[PDB]
């Protein structure tokens, strides 16, 4: 039994059976604390969910065919199951916050996209929309261990620690050396002699983050606001490293939308980028284009994170979820709409011993196990 | 004006 509570936007229905439009404080999913779920990810006015057996649930809107379900226009209300992969275990499914299409990675290293394919990022050597899954014949030959997905690119990672990119090349972001557009996944080199661990990738004018089981994070692509964490607001598309992060122990990587998130293996979480509308919990909606400290958690050992575009969700070791940011529909769990500048504790999950969060463009998921 | 921020029904 695996308890799920949702929260955030549901215009679209993307909370999965909830009514009204702005749930502004954390609500139990019927539906999905019923799949007994895994994983949760936010994507664009989008749900998605793993079972425990592999199987993959999606809701929200459909457009695009972002949700797998061979539909490309309308919402589906009521979380459905993505039939195509009932065949594979599904062990996670990548999404961006703001991102119009998602990846699948399974058990066995097996890797499918949908939803989409503007710039290739679906990554089948054309620029096609999937409105089903389809497995990515390009990495066939390769162990996968994790995959991410931005608004315009697509990433994963073998298990030996190479990593490979695709899709909308402009500013930099898939870090070859060029803006060019790639079609296939393409091995990052200049990343090669490191074993990288975790990727994570932006939307819009997008950055990329990239982790080695040395702690070191890399950034490259876009680079206004100072998102890529090396000052100022120039962009590259050659992987640097993030100097300030050394040695901090760094082990989960995230980006939102035009800002950047790290967590330290101590529980501290660093954030920079973009500031407006607070969405990096500073008290101040300025840009921070060094990654910072969130001085609101200091002492607080957050042990999992989630980003969505305007807020981020950290949960502590004793099961508490702050938020911070942006709460124009609610995705703050405070109950009113009004803005989370610095993290706040989160309405009505107590005695709720939280675990995972997630996030999506504007909803909020907290889940247990 | 933000791009990135969503929009309600």
């Amino acid at each position: 039994r695996t308890k799920v509570f949702v929260w955030g936007l549901n215009d679209k229905d993307q909370l999965g059976g909830l009514k009204g439009s702005k749930i502004k404080v954390p609500s139990f999913s019927e539906t999905l604390s019923a799949l007994n779920v895994v994983q949760v990810a936010g994507g664009s006015k989008s749900l998605f969910a793993v079972t425990v057996e592999g199987k993959v649930y999606a809701c929200g809107e459909a457009t695009n065919g972002r949700l797998g379900l061979g539909i490309s226009s309308g919402t589906v209300p009521i979380p459905r199951q993505i039939t195509a992969l009932s065949s594979y275990v599904v062990k996670k499914v990548a999404v961006h916050s703001g991102g119009r299409h998602a990846t699948a990675l399974t058990v066995d290293g097996k890797v499918f996209s949908w939803g989409e394919g503007d710039d290739g990022k679906l990554g089948h050597f054309s620029r096609m929309n999937c409105d089903k899954p389809r497995l990515i014949e390009a990495l066939k030959t390769k162990r996968i261990r994790d995959i991410a997905c931005g608004s315009s690119h697509s990433a994963a990672l073998t298990s030996s620690g190479e990593l490979y990119t695709w899709g909308l090349g402009e500013y930099g972001r898939l870090g070859h050396g060029d803006n060019t557009t790639q079609l296939k996944p393409k091995m990052v080199k200049v990343l090669l002699g490191h074993r990288v661990i975790q990727v994570a990738c932006g939307s819009r004018d997008a950055q990329t983050l990239a982790l080695t089981d040395e702690g070191l994070v890399f950034s490259w692509g876009d680079g206004d606001f100072g998102k890529l964490g090396r000052g100022g607001s120039e962009g590259c598309n050659i992987p640097q490293n993030i100097e300030r992060l050394n040695g901090q122990g760094v082990c989960q990587i995230e980006c939102g939308a035009q800002f950047s998130l790290a967590l330290t293996k101590s529980g501290v979480v660093w954030t920079w980028g973009k500031g407006d509308y607070f969405r990096l919990g500073h008290g101040s909606d300025v840009h921070v284009r060094k990654p910072q400290v969130v001085e609101g958690l200091r002492g607080k050992k957050i042990v999992h994170v989630a980003v969505g575009a305007l807020h981020c969700l950290a949960v502590t070791d004793s099961g508490q979820v702050y938020a911070w940011g942006d709460n124009d529909h609610g995705q703050q769990g405070n109950g009113t709409t009004t803005v989370n500048r610095k993290p706040t504790l989160v309405q009505g999950l107590e005695g709720q011993k939280i675990t995972r969060v997630a996030c999506g463009s504007s909803h909020s998921v907290a889940w247990t196990t | 004006k933000d791009e990135d921020k969503d929009e309600d029904e």
